[PDB]
């Protein structure tokens, strides 16, 4: 109730977010302390600092009018809420593919630049963190042009939502489904830099001259904060400047309206007229929702940065580190032949759901894992020897029906063994998707946990048909292939 | 294709530590 008790809180926060890694043992006692503190300070403030007194849909006329004002298109599409995904953009009309049906010119737009410019020049001049960060640089514009009356972008904030489904929402019990899980450490940093960054900019504000012709100095409570980080990692996009020389964030409105599917990215920025572009990634009749695809993300990613997970997705994937142990007697050799094949003696793979499970250089990593001594010296000396190691990647072309046998063997192992590190199976999590009413969060968590155990089997699967298959070749002593 | 394919919700690094 007192701003001094709030200075307080904040400083305490701060000290408790900038302290080191706990160990992985003690991440989630760390994670449940910051809760604490954290929900002690929203339970204090009085959410956004900015409301509108309207509905969401009451203010997409405006948007389409101050869109239309600046070259932007507002024909042939609609605002509608979809249960599945949200707001979207129904078309108006029929649409086929590979058809420009959006475009967004470079002033409606959002970018670093246009902080640099805004009120928030004079901090962005002076603070290290926006200066490095152009993500937090983003959320600040975001959050001034909100508390700006008579802002440019009022038409396109108004109309963005009021609450995300990113993990910074989620419960304590939510995340408590995660446990035991590749993801669950994102979500711990997430919820750990949101909590410092907060408390850090809230005693800036609070005392740098710099920040004192800013509006958030009136209010800048927990909420917008969470509120703006979760817009810009929700909406935002790496366009090019106008000039071409580097690139930068952007908030690009309409655009971002467009909801998540499987296919192409068909979203580009064209640079002589200055202005984002959409083509129709597939047919889109009169009636039916208008997708984009974001990219190749994993549902781990969708889940922490996009606040939402995606069914069959395709580019689904988890992570495996492997490495070559100096213990091993033919370090020396597998470390140099890995070398001449640019890849790391050591390095975080992924497994991939879909067909082949694992790609070119996780495979060429794990032939050199499985070598004989005679195998490492076919690769390193003699006219023949480059040869080699330019057909590492390739699946046509084994080392040897052995090596294929041990690398599979591994794979397989290895796979079966993370499956054996989580608190659940696969069969326990379809159990609870079935027998348990969730929320939508809920179903996030579970799902995200149930994906990575699925990966995994698959792996176990892939690797068994191909340690079989290639055990027949070696059993019946078939002729190797040669790249000619 | 396209010139500047652009990504809608690009991972980016919020680690302001790191
Ligand atoms: N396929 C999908 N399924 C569920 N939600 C999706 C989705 N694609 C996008 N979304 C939602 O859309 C957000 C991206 S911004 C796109 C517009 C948004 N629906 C809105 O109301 O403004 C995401 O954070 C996610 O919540």
């Amino acid at each position: 109730v007192s701003p001094k008790e709030i200075l307080n809180l904040t400083s305490e926060l701060l000290q408790k977010c900038s302290s080191p890694a706990p160990g992985p043992g003690k991440e989630w006692e760390e994670y449940v302390q910051i809760r604490t503190l954290v929900e002690k300070i929203r339970k204090k403030q009085k959410g956004l600092s900015v409301t509108f007194d309207g509905k969401r849909e009451d203010y997409f006329p405006d948007l389409m009018k101050w869109a239309s004002e600046n070259g932007a298109s507002v024909e042939g599409f609609e605002m509608v809420n979809f249960k599945e995904e949200g707001f979207g953009l129904r078309a108006t009309r029929d649409i086929k593919a590979e058809e420009l049906f959006l475009w967004v010119p470079r002033k409606l737009l959002m970018t670093v630049e246009s902080a640099k410019n805004s009120v928030l020049g004079p901090l962005y001049s002076q603070d290290r963190i926006l200066q490095a960060m152009g993500n937090i640089a983003l959320a600040f514009h975001l959050l001034c042009e909100r508390a700006s009356p008579n802002s440019f972008w009022q038409p396109y904030i108004q109309t963005l939502p009021s609450e995300y489904d990113t993990p910074l929402y989620f419960e304590e019990d939510e995340v408590r489904y995660l446990q035991s899980t590749q993801a669950i450490h994102d979500v711990f940093s997430q919820y750990k830099n949101t909590a410092r960054q907060y408390a850090y900019f809230y005693k800036v504000i609070q005392t740098h001259p710099h920040a004192n012709k800013l509006p958030l100095k009136d209010s800048f409570t927990y909420e917008d904060y969470r509120w703006a980080v979760s817009s810009v990692m929700t909406r935002q996009f790496q366009i090019p400047t106008e000039d071409g020389s580097r690139v930068t964030l952007a908030l690009i409105p309409l655009a971002d309206m467009c909801n998540h599917t499987n296919g192409l990215i068909t979203t580009g920025y064209n640079l002589e007229d200055d202005r984002c572009e959409c083509v129709a990634l597939q047919d889109f009749r009169a009636g039916e929702q208008i997708y984009i695809f974001y990219g190749t993300r994993s549902n781990a990613e969708f889940v922490i940065h996009s606040g939402f997970f995606f069914d069959n997705n395709s580019h689904d994937r988890v992570k495996i580190k492997l490495g070559v142990s100096k213990s091993d007697r033919l370090y020396a050799m597998k470390a140099e032949v890995l070398a001449r094949a640019g890849i790391p003696t050591s390095s975080v793979f992924a497994l991939h759901f879909t067909e082949p499970p694992i790609s070119a250089q996780l495979l060429a990593f794990l032939r050199v894992f499985c070598m004989t001594e005679e195998e490492l010296k076919e690769h390193l000396l003699g006219d023949s020897a480059i040869d080699r190691i330019f057909t590492l990647g390739n699946s046509e072309f084994p080392v040897s029906w052995d090596n294929e046998v041990k690398l599979w063997t591994f794979l397989e192992d290895r796979a079966s063994l993370l499956l054996k590190t989580y608190k659940t199976t696969i069969e326990e999590d379809k159990s609870v998707l079935k027998n348990h009413d969730l929320s939508v969060r809920a179903k996030m968590a579970i799902k995200l946990r149930l994906g990575e155990k699925e990966i995994l089997e698959k792996a176990v699967k892939s690797a068994a048909v191909n340690r079989e298959y290639y055990r027949q070749q070696m059993e019946e002593k078939a002729p190797l292939p040669k790249y000619e | 294709t396209l010139k500047y394919p652009i990504e809608k919700g690009i991972v980016t690094n919020w680690d302001d530590m790191e």
